[PDB]
């Protein structure tokens, strides 16, 4: 009675993992690699369509991670190598007449560096931060000399994040949840289809997520597993918290040449007074934001338990402090002043340290030397989310260091699906 | 709109097949090559089954009443293509084989008709 | 007279050379060039297929010609004009025509199914 | 009344910028890779077809430029680096009793170079040309030591140009103007279609174009904007002018090992007399050639305008002088004897210098060491065109330095177009 | 069974053409995929131009010549495999293709006149 | 009466040379690049199909050779480069009181190695084998110093061979001869088509083939031309001969840093007595196997001739001795005890030398340093074939060194063909 009919172009799809390409409008996240941008992207709303999402199993995050690592290495490859710098340093204190917490943080290191000609050496004095220099027994060496050779970043390549748009190849589509208060997992009834995602900024930080997306209505707490305290908790804020980070000193940069066609940049001197780098967070804004986080966290853990915040318990500086790139400098800030209160049912100042030897992405065996930036650096940014870990009282601490979670906080809304435009259905026909 | 009819009923969705069909065509090269291969695999399947460059093709394989035995109007009027595709996923590999057999028989018969004169 | 030999010929005469062009259409950059050539070839075949013109070099549809599309009589177009001049003259209406072609083919297939459905 | 009919295979094409690939019959250029040899080329004349050409916007020039640079760098890359050579040199004059123009041009330098074993050093004596050695205060260094690292070219790889054919991918076609007196722009009514271009030799030179194509009818003067004196003028000659260049001294090449599996080649000694390299140009032929150029220039600038010629105004030797590669040796020649003259309504000998450190295509940061060639070097070339820069009266000077001008001189006759084999037309039919 | 009919007579093998039709479709893999696609499309293009785009067995209007290894139909279809037949008429392959293209082009023009 | 009919999908093919895929069901040989495995490989027997095979012209061998070279270089490349090790060594005998045949083979070799810092040096004592160290005039150097820089193999990458399957891309098929006593050339009436070959272990050895395939019916003697003395004869055995090889000493491996991120591994000391490495081959098994080889060889030379065997006449140690990789160390064994015999119509122990400086694939300009393995090495393998070179009596000697012949043995049964699915045949129809 009924016959088989084949329909081509059927609007169905299946979950799939594929290769996405980039689009954008020197920089590490160069726009020369790809420019297939779209000034007028379209969004086709899918009515009466409910799809399941799982931000913790989303291959887009891993693919982005690899893309960032690859772009990073491509940027660093064509740059000056600093292997001649791994020498014994004769270091003394830069300014003994200091009574602030800055005293002892920067040192006067004297060393014999290679000249353009291989026959002669030059005696060079340079100023280094103590976090980059380790005592061996005066007699200091750079912290990276045992673990890895260090490469100098090219002075002409910016570290400023530029939004990157991910686009699916033909035959695939990206589903955007577009659903207020979605927790990153489970069904989403307001799914829309796009070919390209919005731009994502590859902002690198720990503990606090900067320059990200805000929650549509209220703070959203996302976790792979609430009960399992080994998972990180990603908290998306409803409003931004403005943070003003400054290095209030006028630094003078000097350079020397090491071998033919190479130049080394180093921190030369400080004009005027030497002052400590720091970040300013408004006290009331933070207190209100934290209270909102506590209320949402109590919804998961119960109205009758106490939520306590504490400073990171230990480990690498990249995970015990807040970390960010400001002006090209790498700042490490002590956040113990924020996560120091207990919740029961003016301006805050964070001191910061500057270091030039950065071991990014937790890759042991590679290191970058960040050249100093001339002048005074100030950044103003929005704190958009937190990365928290959990220990009748629940204790939470800042954490991070696994960069994938910073991207999950932005890619949770997107899923990649493959289009399979072949369907079969019964009808009443006999071919001819 | 691409996939705009995805949540519509199967009958309504059948009116936008062109919309999906026209949007099917180092990492960028790898993706382009795979997209082309998927397109060609679908075109090859359509050709082998006796379906030419058409969006809807009717064949000579009868419906097996054991598959989604839920009326005819209920499928086209109450279900979307995603639900239908899920319901008969487990028989897809059977239907395709039957389609191939039917076309081979049809071609044999055509050649005999061509020989008669 | 060969590949593109009819390029300067009138539209009618060049219609008999479509076959030669059909034959010619099909390190890392050589691979990229091959991929692009294939992509363009398949896009043209898909576009013809959507319109219902599969194994055809000359394909007649039921979409009427609108006089607004640079109408200049019929004998002049085929006997005096060449394909380069004609393509330039109606370039601005190409997308309009393509849209109509797609719609017509889909309607025809639905009608065929209904006619086939009648027992 | 009329209906739309679709035609596939329509002989219509549009301008396009696409990727082309080389095709040819150890060499610097990868002639062993680009070997889809065409056993017999064909062209199809297009009757009643006029095509507008503009050689100054032709993407093939940019593609050829990139292909030549990439092939050259790939060829040079797998060779011995000479980093150990950038040492202080003790140099004296090679021939203290020489009174020819070569007095002071060859220096006998002594230096301490690395041996196969790291522990030991060796004293090496070698000859260098003055142009390769800069005094620092005896006490000399190589000219590249303060700007770039230098890599030794592999002695097994020849610099002799081999014609390269550029072929279109399927779906594209190359249109050849095939029209006498074509000035590089405007319509060509005699266009023919080819699958591939004829072979183009990657000959590198400045000021005078060597081993190029001739203009069968007359001297052709081509410019982007003849009024604008900031643009170069490419002059294609009607007849070749023969140039006989030589390095008459019989040189001896010596070599030493400088590391584990690496060897350095250097100019060892001179047998016989020290003689300056030079080029011989027939005087009468050159004068006739200039007469033809002057007549065509008067046609562009006015019959009563006096045309004066002068030497290059200055700057880098590579642009100030003529430059060419004969046998793998790099010659720089003074052309002031060719362009010193005026025009109002017996051989010439050009002195040449040899330079071993080559910085091609204006790139700073890379350098090549050209190894010496033993014996005597002689080459005969055809001068086929000139690169002139315009300063009542007009003054023209030789110039160069942007290699795309030489390639444009050969590529102007070809244009790349895309085939668009799909169109519609009215007729009288109703589908059925 | 891919190529299972390779040793069978051409008649018996004709009924199995579908199995080959199905089977025909870092840098090494990309080159292999691109070349496999180009070969597939060249064969499909030839079937297209000849007017055989949708059939595995396509009957056309070109007559058979006696010079093209005429061995009678009973010998060709019952006593020969496809490999042997391919060898016997290999040298006329291009001749056949040219004739096929010309016939289809004339047929389409004739239909255009018959339609108009 | 008859018309042309076009048949698509016709089961015919032509010989072709194409690119094959690798599959495997860290190692030097890639495992992440060769993932398209098949747990249930199929084959289709082709009844009544006879094909002509030629193993000597089989393109699969050259492609496999290239694949092995590329994998080898990719594996070795990202490892420590021991440039600072090419220094003058002050060596004495490790154990002057040892009176075994291993006396004088291990040297003390006190040298000056670099440290993590450029400024400091360290005195290092390490043991080297005599075959790796050459006297220059004590005063020794490593053998590679005058030919190439040596790269240290990464200790984390295993040298154990794994099976690699070769798979045809779509449109191609692999024909397996599947015919008992096939001699490598000529018609094969038992062809069976596969998509992928069986796994082949890329075992590299000279003189004797190890861990290969067995000849099910009898010993098979194959050569390109049995009459030409210049062509190697590959003998495939009917049964394996078990060979037990060992390095009977407990070695201690020490490690020192030579620069940032880089450490040098060396042979530290010997625990217990020093003994000579050796291989045990059963005398009766070898005598039976060789007698079988002689009988089959007589079938090609005649029943009335004498077959004499002799040790390799000379050349590099790699070819004159048997060579193999057991556990990651390279053994060179004297096989004169196996081929010292003549055929006319209790274990055998072969001494072996161990060396760490490997010049593999007969490439001059590259070298690998094999780090020592702690403990005692025992390795058991199957001898599956011989490589013979021919000199009333014929003389045959061990030979080899060309890894292509080793792969020719495993690949003689496979051929790659291309499908050409366009049939033309007369039919009794005219379409219409
Ligand atoms: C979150 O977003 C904010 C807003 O974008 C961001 O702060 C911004 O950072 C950029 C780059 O650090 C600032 O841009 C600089 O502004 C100064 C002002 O004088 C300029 O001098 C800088 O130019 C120098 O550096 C360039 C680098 O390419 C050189 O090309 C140039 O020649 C100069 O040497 C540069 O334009 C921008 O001003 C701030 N915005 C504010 C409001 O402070 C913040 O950093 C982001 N968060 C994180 C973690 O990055
Ligand atoms: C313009 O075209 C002319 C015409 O070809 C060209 O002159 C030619 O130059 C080549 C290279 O110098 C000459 O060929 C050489 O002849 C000598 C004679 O003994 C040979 O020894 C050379 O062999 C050595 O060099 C080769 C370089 O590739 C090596 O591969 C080889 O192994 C040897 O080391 C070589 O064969 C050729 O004879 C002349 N032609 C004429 C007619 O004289 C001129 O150079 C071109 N212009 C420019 C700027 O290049
Ligand atoms: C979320 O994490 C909790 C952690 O407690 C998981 O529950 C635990 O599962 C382990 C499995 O061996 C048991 O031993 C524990 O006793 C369980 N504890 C509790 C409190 O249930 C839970 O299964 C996880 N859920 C998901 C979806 O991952
Ligand atoms: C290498 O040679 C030296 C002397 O030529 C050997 O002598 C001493 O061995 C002890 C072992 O504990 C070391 O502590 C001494 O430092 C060695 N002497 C010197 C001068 O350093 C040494 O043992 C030899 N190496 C080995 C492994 O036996
Ligand atoms: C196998 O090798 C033999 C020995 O070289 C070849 O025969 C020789 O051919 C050369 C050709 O110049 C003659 O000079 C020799 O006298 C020949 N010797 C013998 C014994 O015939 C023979 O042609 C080779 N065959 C193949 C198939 O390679
Ligand atoms: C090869 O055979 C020899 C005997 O001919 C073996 O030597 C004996 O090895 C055992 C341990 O396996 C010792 O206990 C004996 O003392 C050794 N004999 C002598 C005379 O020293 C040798 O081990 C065998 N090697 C292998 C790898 O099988
Ligand atoms: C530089 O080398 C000399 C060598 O005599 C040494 O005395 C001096 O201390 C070195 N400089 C430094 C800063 O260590
Ligand atoms: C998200 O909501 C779903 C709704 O059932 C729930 O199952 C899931 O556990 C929630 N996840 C989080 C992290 O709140
Ligand atoms: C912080 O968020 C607000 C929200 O509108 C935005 O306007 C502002 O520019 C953001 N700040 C930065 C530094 O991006
Ligand atoms: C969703 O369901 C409603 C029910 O009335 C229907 O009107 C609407 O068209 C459906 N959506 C789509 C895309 O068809
Ligand atoms: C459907 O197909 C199965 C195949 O196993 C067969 O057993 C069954 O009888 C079929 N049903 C109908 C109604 O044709
Ligand atoms: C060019 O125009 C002339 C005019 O009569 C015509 O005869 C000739 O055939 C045209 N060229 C082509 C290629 O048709
Ligand atoms: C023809 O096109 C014009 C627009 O150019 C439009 O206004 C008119 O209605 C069209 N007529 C027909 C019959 O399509
Ligand atoms: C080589 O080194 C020695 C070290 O004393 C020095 O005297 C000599 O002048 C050096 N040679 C040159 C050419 O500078
Ligand atoms: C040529 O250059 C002159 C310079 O004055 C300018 O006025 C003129 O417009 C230019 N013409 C073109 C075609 O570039
Ligand atoms: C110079 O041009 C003439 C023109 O026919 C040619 O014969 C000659 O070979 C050319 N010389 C060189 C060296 O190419
Ligand atoms: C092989 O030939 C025999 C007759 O000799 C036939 O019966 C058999 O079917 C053939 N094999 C195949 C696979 O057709
Ligand atoms: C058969 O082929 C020959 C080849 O020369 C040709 O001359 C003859 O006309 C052909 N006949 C037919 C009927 O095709
Ligand atoms: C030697 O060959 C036999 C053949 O059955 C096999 O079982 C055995 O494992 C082989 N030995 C090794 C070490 O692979």
């Amino acid at each position: 009675n009924l016959w088989v009919t084949v329909y081509y172009g059927v609007p169905v799809w299946k979950d799939a993992e594929t290769t996405l390409f980039c689009a954008s409008d020197h920089n590490v996240w160069a726009t020369h690699a790809c420019v297939p941008t779209d000034p007028n992207p379209q969004e086709i709303h899918l009515e009466n369509v409910t799809e399941e999402f799982n931000m913790w199993k989303n291959n887009m995050v891993e693919q982005m991670h690899e893309d960032i690592i690859s772009l990073w290495d491509q940027s660093l490859k064509p740059c000056v190598k600093l292997t001649p710098l791994c020498v014994t340093l004769q270091c003394t204190n830069y300014a003994p007449k200091l009574r602030s917490m800055m005293r002892g943080e920067i040192k006067n290191c004297s060393f014999n560096m290679t000249t353009e000609l291989r026959d002669k050496k030059q005696k060079v004095y340079s100023l280094f931060y103590r976090l980059d220099v380790v005592q061996i027994n005066k007699e200091y060496r750079l912290i990276n000399c045992n673990t890895s050779a260090i490469t100098q970043a090219c002075p002409k390549v910016s570290f400023e994040p530029i939004p990157i748009h991910y686009c699916a190849p033909a035959g695939f589509a990206i589903l955007k949840c577009k659903d207020k208060k979605f927790n990153g997992t489970g069904p989403c009834p307001s799914v829309s289809t796009v070919q390209c995602t919005h731009g994502i900024k590859p902002v690198v930080s720990t503990q606090l997520l900067l320059n990200g997306s805000l929650a549509e209505e209220e703070v959203i707490i996302r976790s792979e597993n609430i009960t399992n305290n080994a998972k990180n908790i990603l908290v998306q804020l409803n409003t931004p918290v403005q943070i003003n980070c400054t290095r209030p000193s006028n630094n003078t940069v000097k350079s020397i040449r090491i071998g033919p066609g190479q130049a080394f940049y180093y921190f030369g001197d400080v004009l005027g007074h030497v002052r400590m780098a720091h970040c300013n967070i408004s006290k009331a804004t933070w207190n209100e934001t934290l209270g909102k986080v506590v209320k949402q966290l109590r919804k998961h853990f119960g109205n009758n338990t106490i939520i306590r915040f504490a400073q990171s318990s230990g480990g690498d500086l990249e995970v015990t402090t807040h970390s960010f790139n400001c002006g090209g400098e790498f700042f490490y800030c002590n956040t113990s002043g924020l996560f120091n209160s207990t919740w029961i049912s003016d301006s805050l100042i964070l001191p910061c340290w500057i270091k030039q030897i950065i071991n990014m992405w937790q890759r042991i065996g590679q290191a970058m030397y960040a050249p100093p930036i001339q002048g005074v650096i100030r950044c103003v940014s929005n704190i958009t989310g937190l990365i928290l870990t959990r220990d009748t009282t629940e204790t939470f601490r800042p954490g991070g260091g696994d960069m994938r979670d910073n991207w999950r906080s932005e890619l949770y809304k997107y899923k990649v699906v493959k289009i399979e435009p072949l369907g079969v259905a019964p009808t009443r026909c006999k071919r001819r | 709109g691409f996939l705009g009819a995805a949540g519509s009923t199967m009958g309504a969705a059948s009116m936008t097949l062109t919309v999906q069909a026209r949007n099917l065509l180092i990492k960028q090269l790898q993706a382009r090559v795979l997209a082309v291969e998927h397109y060609l695999r679908d075109q090859q399947l359509l050709g082998i089954w006796g379906c030419s460059g058409k969006l809807i093709c009717c064949t000579n394989v009868p419906w097996n009443s054991s598959w989604s035995n839920r009326n005819l109007s209920e499928i086209w009027d109450n279900m979307t293509w995603l639900q239908w595709d899920k319901e008969i996923s487990n028989y897809t590999q059977i239907i395709y084989g039957l389609l191939e057999e039917s076309q081979n028989q049809q071609e044999k018969n055509e050649q005999d008709l061509l020989a008669l004169d």
